[PDB]
């Protein structure tokens, strides 16, 4: 909609016949007697040569660009399927290469293990030839678990009430109202507990009733089991295995976590994915699992097994555990009575003062004493 | 599907990409050995110079698009016929 | 990565292996609005409707069939001229056709030859190092226990 | 024969001077205005670059153009594409479990590259 001289839009579009281009009937007829001249190519042109004026007639002043446009959407769609294929055979190609490569490898492993058999046979064959009674009820005894603040402050619960303690100057600072887990909060002013179906959070008040319990890195989230198949955080279980969760501990880095079950299993999850990620089998309930400050040692009891969590192994077994922790330099364990582990060497110290059953055990700050609770009395040692 | 400088069925079809028609090797190569050019249009060729989405045959969608456009295309002429008359 | 596969002359060891594989994965665990509609009418198995109309009609009906009528007519004549041009050639312009198919066929057939013959010499180049590494091999063992023997029969 | 994009066989094919692989004008003239390049190799290319170089027998019966032919093209395109993208879905997560067998593959000889040698080692010690 242009002239092609002085850039106007042409109220009488005529047009050379000699170079095809659109000019204004003023302009080319004033180049034209100018120099007898077509002023695109130069070329010999004449007035007589112009055609002048409009062209309708016989014509009439839709349809053909629905075709057109049929067509421009039609060149997507080609363009569209071409990058969708090429991903396509691209991808084929690495899962090939993978799958022909994987079988290749897997005969590695077919011939190696042979070898490595043959080797044990031949070698064989030829070798061949304080003590703290009043934190909880008299007429209801004992305590059932154990918690120390990590930033400093015991926790205990009891044969129904959750207590703090100060180590210090030896006073209950608070009895909040059996509690078979307890968590104490780094905040100080926070406590958790859970029982035989709730958990709760506490101040010397109950601020929340939530319907094995663990405290996330974070500080924000607690992780817990039950008997009901689910633990909680989101609220999933595992339909394959089906049966009741025993106990449940963070990973310290808060991106895994274990459940032991009935069934003699130690299931690892992946929180944010909420997916069963491992299981570690090797009999009867698991009691108590432990992950080490390490973040590689994952310490489990039903023995103790330790598992190398970088591979996925069992490394060690020292054959009623009920309580397991690492300080990790050492661990700790309880139930039939308290023993303390040197990791490095894998035992360190043995306690067997409480009368029945020991419910808890932990570390005070650089080990610096050690605590235990049992079915009335926490010892300090 | 034929050889443009002998008009034989070429066995082994390689295209050139000076001047855009089907020759063949054994021909082509000959052409080039002679003289370093194109047969048709004179324009300079070399033997290297010579040369996974799936295809289904050219049947009765773009075949179908271009075929309305002869539809639509030949009424309009039928429409000048009595438009002129 | 090494496993010889033309001198490793069973399937109870890939089962075996699939099992040790199996417990260390136990360890581990551009269009606008076209695309819209095309990728609903494929997810709903239901393609849209079609005119419907021009087959059927009716006689003494009305307005409306007045013009359905008419149509039927102009496509009609549209249709026995465009049966004309197709008789008119007849079968010329299909054998055409045909005799260019034959030459689209017989191109993707050299190329299942070439993929063919590459593919082969490929495995042809393996077997002769699988076989001279599986002597070696073979070599290494035989002294391996003449050896194991050697020490013992010395002590 | 074919065309290089879309799996056509082109009524007006072209061929670029840069990669010897033929296109239909209308795919290729598409691709150099979105982007510059050739499809295949990556390389510069331009519309000027490109040098230029069928019968399909209308059926018997052919209302139906319009109707059922056209009706069945874009079924065809709909439920291929539909089809197609399920099978790029399932690649990407057979790759995952390729590339996942793989490494626990490679963990297990790792393991008993250590387990052999030192079995191994062990039976030229014993000999002491």
């Amino acid at each position: 909609m242009l002239c092609a001289i002085s850039g106007k839009v042409p109220r009488r579009p005529v047009l050379s016949p000699k170079s095809r281009t659109i000019f204004e009937k003023s302009l080319l007829e004033q180049y034209v007697k100018d120099t007898g001249n077509d002023p695109i190519t130069n070329e010999p042109l004449s007035i007589e040569e112009i055609v002048e004026i409009v062209p309708s007639a016989q014509q009439a002043s839709s349809i053909p660009n629905l075709l057109t446009s049929l067509q421009n959407e039609w060149d997507a769609i080609m363009l569209e399927n071409f990058k969708l294929r090429s991903t396509l055979d691209s991808l084929t190609k690495k899962l090939s290469t993978v799958m022909y490569e994987r079988d290749a490898a897997k005969l590695v492993a077919a011939q190696l293990l042979m070898e490595k058999n043959e080797d044990s046979k031949d070698l064989p064959k030829s070798s061949q030839q304080d003590f703290v009674a009043r934190g909880k009820l008299k007429a209801p005894k004992w305590p059932i678990l154990k918690n120390l603040e990590l930033l400093q402050k015991t926790f205990p619960y009891k044969e129904k009430w959750v207590c703090m303690c100060r180590c210090e100057d030896g006073a209950l600072h608070f009895t909040q109202l059996k509690t078979i887990t307890t968590i104490t909060t780094p905040n100080p002013r926070t406590g958790g507990e859970h029982p035989a179906r709730l958990l709760l959070l506490y101040p010397k008040t109950n601020k929340v009733l939530r319907e094995y319990g663990h405290n996330e890195v974070n500080t924000e989230y607690f992780i817990w089991a039950d008997n009901r198949g689910t633990i909680g955080f989101y609220i999933v279980h595992s339909a394959k295995s089906d049966v009741e969760y025993s106990s449940g501990v963070l990973h310290k880095d808060s991106l895994l976590l274990a459940l032991y079950s009935p069934d003699g299993i130690l299931d690892v999850y992946n929180l944010s994915s909420p997916d069963q990620a491992s299981s570690r089998f090797p009999e009867a309930k698991i009691k108590e699992v432990k992950f080490a400050d390490n973040g590689y040692w994952m310490v489990v009891e039903c023995t103790v097994v330790c598992f190398d969590l970088r591979k996925d192994v069992g490394t060690l077994a020292y054959p009623g555990t009920v309580t397991y922790d690492i300080d990790m330099i050492a661990y700790s364990n309880e139930s039939n009575s308290l023993t303390i582990y040197k990791f490095d060497k894998k035992k360190n110290w043995t306690k067997d003062e409480e009368s029945a059953l020991c419910l808890q055990s932990d570390t005070a700050d650089f080990t610096d004493m050690d605590v235990v609770c049992g079915d009335a009395i926490l010892k300090t040692n | 599907m034929l050889c443009a400088i002998s008009g034989k069925v070429p066995r082994r079809p390689v295209l050139s990409p000076k001047s855009r028609t089907i020759f063949e090797k054994s021909l082509l190569e000959q052409y080039v050995k002679d003289t370093g050019n194109d047969p048709i249009t004179n324009e300079p060729l070399s033997i290297e110079e010579i040369v996974a989405q799936q295809a289904s045959l050219t049947e009765s969608i773009p075949n179908l698009l271009t075929s309305l456009q002869n539809e639509w295309d030949a009424i309009m002429l039928e429409n000048f016929k009595l438009r002129s008359t | 990565m090494d496993g010889l596969s033309f001198v490793d002359k069973p399937d109870g060891y890939k089962n075996e292996i699939d099992q040790l594989v199996k417990k260390e994965f136990a360890n581990i665990k551009a269009d606008n609005s076209v695309s819209t509609l095309t990728n609903a009418l494929y997810t709903e198995y239901l393609k849209q409707r079609n005119n419907k109309k021009r087959r059927t009609p009716d006689f003494n009906d009305d307005d409306d069939t007045l013009f359905l009528e008419e149509y039927r007519r102009k496509y009609p004549r549209i249709d026995t001229s465009r049966y004309i041009p197709n008789e008119s050639s007849e079968v010329s312009l299909l054998g055409i056709v045909d005799s260019y198919l034959k030459h689209q066929e017989i191109v993707l057939d050299t190329l299942l030859p070439q993929t063919v013959s590459n593919q082969w010499r490929i495995n042809n180049d393996y077997i002769r190092q699988t076989c001279t590494i599986v002597e070696e091999m073979n070599i290494q063992q035989r002294k391996q226990i003449n050896d194991l023997e050697i020490y013992r029969k010395r002590l």
